[PDB]
RNA sequence: ACGAGACUCUGGCAUGCUAACUAGUUACGCGACCCCGGUCGGCGUAACUUCUUAGAGGGACAAGUGGCGUU
């Protein structure tokens, strides 16, 4: 059998393929066109 | 300052065929102390010619087996060999060794492209091959012999700065150059 | 290697590096350890590279 | 006839049974616009001083 | 009314130059770290072959030190490393005193108060820490925090404002009340990472650049966008003059000088024996620092040399 | 030998895809921004990455890159390709015109217009490449 | 997708980290011998972790420059 990947530890190993290049997804930000200040307190 | 075995300088000797100056290293950063250096010259290509001759002489010295690893035995060899070669001609006797390495190389050897076609040596296979015909000179000399390899090797080194042909590296060398000439 | 660290910690860079320069323009193993160790032996040779005699006939 | 120093001026591939021999373009010492092409046994590098017995001998191109 | 021309160069580094550090005691003393563990205390002879001779390599990093600055009795300095330590250096016999331990990644930047007593370092672990010289964490910030890396944490001269600015990765300047330890005001606008920030010698207004090349000014007495400066390349490096109204730019492998008041390129200082001329980027420059007085800037490029730049007229 | 694998120049690729704007050409701030924005599981296969990284972001700085996708499309490409010179070469005042299409224009609405000067036809048919 | 590579163990590096009477070093003292120093794997304890041990990290990727190849 070849097990799963899950970080838990329970139903396969925590630890990821060593190919395995998982890359985070870039959450999308509109790029400012004004400068603005928040002061606050 | 003042050099090799404490007594040998190197601004007295001069390399006289231009062929071969690169690939004999005897002069200003190539002026060790001893022959002994870790080195690591072999480890890529040509790294090789930027070994002192004396260095060069002394590993090539020990062979046949048994002598293996015993470089301390060739720097001795080579040291003893400087004093007879200067007590036997009064010369510093790296200049005997570098006219010994320009004469005793052979310049035009056969090679297998029918029978064997006559190509030109490189100055490095020249140098690698000068060192070996008279250290296989002095050994072959020394083997079943009353005399010492300090006496071979000096004789050896001697005769080649000549060219005396009683020089088993001279007379091995214009055989192969005989041999070149044949097939040409 | 101990006298270019005593003339770096108590004295001038400029005296570590004319010394540091005259050691490294001889000889590189002056200041610079020989990475090399003795290669490990493997079976079926009496060596590391070696191998025994093969029969053939 | 005398024997005359040639310059390795381009190290062209390799020659020979066994790959034993470098093919190579000889730039003369007293002629500096006479190159050769000739077979070396032997290591060899750009710019090093090779000693002809003959100069009338030529290599085949590879 | 004037050009810059060199002096000579300051050779001695392996790893090209980061942070330059000036002092206002010595003028014949620069310290500079590098992108090998050394941080070179030099010697200004301001000699015919040699602008500056090496004294004293502060030795004793794992990885790249990424800033160095010294205090106003310039017998101590403190440098941050990619290691993740803050040193705090004894610059006459050349050791640490003690050594601040607690950041997780590198720590990209670090400077001190007026009193020489709080220090704080910009670090990839999305943090900023405010510490004493006896390596106690005071005080760092998690809550709401710089939400990427920290590539420069700046003081304000100003006693009467006990502010710190801070630039970032998350294309932010975020101001800092260094007495209640959390953001005074955000300035949101900026697009692209953030490489440098510097306050002017008055405490009033702070100057950020990032790859964009757009260094804009902010009030510190009420956060405003006074206006943008086309740098044109990548600004690495910020400096306003301690003395004149210039603001001095570290963009790609020049230097564009800037005067506040008169928004004109006042000059570009550029090496003139470009030997990179064949398909080579030429040695880009990623610190600079004015001098006690301000007649010689030095500035450390990506080829190891620390280039001075001199006032002609 | 120092081929890089599919696993290093795949990765690299949809690194600098999604995350052009924060490398650069300095090796060890784009091997500390891999280690932010991806779970690559060894150092080594990290170094190799950033490596690749830098080394694709040097052919970036120079022409476009063939397997590679990024937001501007690429400034050289949106921008100047909306290059237009003063006024366009179909703008000749003396167009060149053979006799035969002066006949064939002639059989449309166009018979005369002032800006064809007709050439003296070519003579000697002799345009095809020689056999064998 | 498997195999290759990655990978795991190992070799080489860090006066940077954590450390130590089952590992030491440098000081200081007592003592033996030589004519103020010198030798000591002679004895004892203060600092310290360079060598020592083994943990965490870092470190190297053709990364930098120059040459022939859509460069």
């Amino acid at each position: 059998i070849m097990l799963p990947w899950d970080p838990s530890g329970k139903i396969g190993p925590k630890k990821p393929l060593p190919d395995h290049v998982s890359i985070v997804e870039p959450k999308d930000e509109i790029l400012p066109t004004t400068p603005i200040s928040e002061q606050k307190g | 300052d003042i050099k090799l075995f404490g007594k040998w300088s190197t601004d007295d000797v001069q390399i006289n065929d231009i062929s071969l100056q690169d690939y004999i290293a005897v002069k200003e950063k190539y002026a060790k102390y001893l022959p002994h250096s870790a080195g690591r010259y072999a480890a890529k290509r040509f790294r090789k010619a930027q070994c002192p001759i004396v260095e060069r002489l002394t590993n090539s010295m020990m062979m046949h087996g048994r002598n293996n690893g015993k470089k301390l035995m060739t720097v001795r060899i080579v040291k003893h060999a400087f004093e007879i070669i200067h007590l036997l001609t009064g010369e510093n006797p790296l200049q005997v060794l570098v006219n010994a390495i320009i004469n005793s190389g052979p310049r035009e050897d056969s090679t297998r492209i029918v029978r064997r076609q006559a190509v030109d040596v490189s100055p490095l296979r020249r140098v690698n091959q000068a060192i070996w015909l008279l250290c296989t000179g002095a050994r072959e000399a020394a083997f079943r012999n009353i005399k010492t390899i300090a006496e071979c090797l000096a004789d050896e080194l001697i005769n080649a700065a000549k060219g005396s042909s009683n020089s088993y590296a001279i007379k091995k060398k214009d055989e192969l150059e005989r041999v070149a000439k044949s097939n040409r | 290697k101990a006298l270019v660290a005593y003339y770096q910690k108590y004295v001038d860079e400029a005296s570590k590096k004319e010394i540091k320069d005259i050691l490294i323009q001889y000889d590189r193993t002056l200041l610079v350890a020989d990475p090399r160790r003795c290669e490990s032996k493997k079976f079926g040779g009496p060596g590391a590279r070696a191998r025994y005699q093969k029969s053939y006939r | 006839q005398p024997i005359k120093l040639a310059r390795v001026t381009k190290v062209l591939g390799r020659t020979g049974s066994q790959g034993q021999c470098t093919q190579v373009r000889v730039e003369f010492m007293d002629d500096t616009s006479r190159s050769i092409i000739r077979n070396v046994k032997g290591p060899v590098r750009e710019g090093d001083v090779l000693t002809l017995l003959e100069s009338e001998r030529e290599a085949r191109r590879l | 009314t004037e050009q810059m021309t060199l002096r000579g160069t300051l050779k001695g580094h392996n790893g090209w130059v980061t942070q330059i550090a000036t002092t206002p005691q010595f003028p014949d003393m620069i310290l500079s770290a590098s992108r090998d563990k050394t941080i070179i205390m030099w010697k200004l002879t301001r000699d015919e072959t040699n602008y500056g001779i090496p004294q004293r390599a502060l030795r004793g990093h794992s990885h790249f030190v990424s800033d160095v600055v010294i205090s106003s009795d310039g017998q101590f300095a403190l440098s941050g490393s990619w290691d993740g330590t803050l040193r705090l250096w004894d610059l006459t016999t050349g050791t640490t005193t003690r050594r601040f331990v607690g950041h997780t990644k590198d720590v990209l930047s670090v400077a001190f108060s007026s009193d020489n007593r709080q220090i704080v370092s910009g670090s990839r672990d999305k943090t900023i820490k405010l510490w004493n010289t006896l390596g106690v964490c005071k005080y760092t910030v998690q809550d709401e925090s710089h939400s990427e890396w920290v590539s420069c944490v700046r003081f304000s001269p100003n006693s009467s404002n006990p502010i710190i600015v801070s630039c970032g990765w998350d294309k932010l300047v975020k101001v800092w009340n260094l007495a209640n330890c959390k953001l005074k005001t955000n300035h949101i606008g900026h697009t692209g990472y953030l490489n440098t920030v510097t306050v002017s010698p008055d405490g009033s207004l702070c100057a950020s650049g990032g790859k964009d090349g757009q260094a804009m000014l902010w009030d510190l007495n009420e956060g405003k966008h006074l206006y943008t400066l086309d740098g044109g390349d990548i600004i690495n490096a910020l400096c306003f003059s301690p003395n004149r109204y210039w603001l001095c730019a570290a963009t790609g492998p020049s230097i564009k000088i800037w005067d506040l008041e008169g928004k004109i390129i006042v000059d570009e200082l550029k090496q003139e024996v470009i030997s990179t001329s064949s398909k080579a980027e030429p040695p880009q420059c990623t610190s600079l620092a004015w001098s006690a007085d301000g007649q010689t800037l030095f500035a450390g490029y990506t080829d190891n040399l620390v280039r001075v730049w001199q006032v002609t007229i | 030998g120092r081929v890089r694998t599919k696993t290093v120049k795949k990765a690299a690729r949809v690194i600098i895809e999604k995350y052009y704007t924060r490398l650069g050409n300095d090796f060890h701030t784009n091997k500390r921004v891999c280690e932010e924005i991806a779970i690559i599981p060894s150092k080594k296969l990290r170094n190799k990455i950033a490596g690749y990284v830098t080394h694709l972001m040097k052919r970036i700085q120079r022409g476009p890159v063939r397997g590679i996708s990024i937001k501007l499309q690429e400034e050289e490409r949106e921008r100047r390709d909306n290059y237009v010179p003063e006024v366009s070469a179909l703008d000749q005042e003396i167009i060149e015109v053979d006799p035969d299409t002066k006949e064939m224009l002639k059989l449309l609405d166009f018979g005369s217009l002032s800006n064809l000067q007709v050439t003296q036809p070519t003579v000697g048919m002799n345009f095809k490449t020689p056999r064998g």
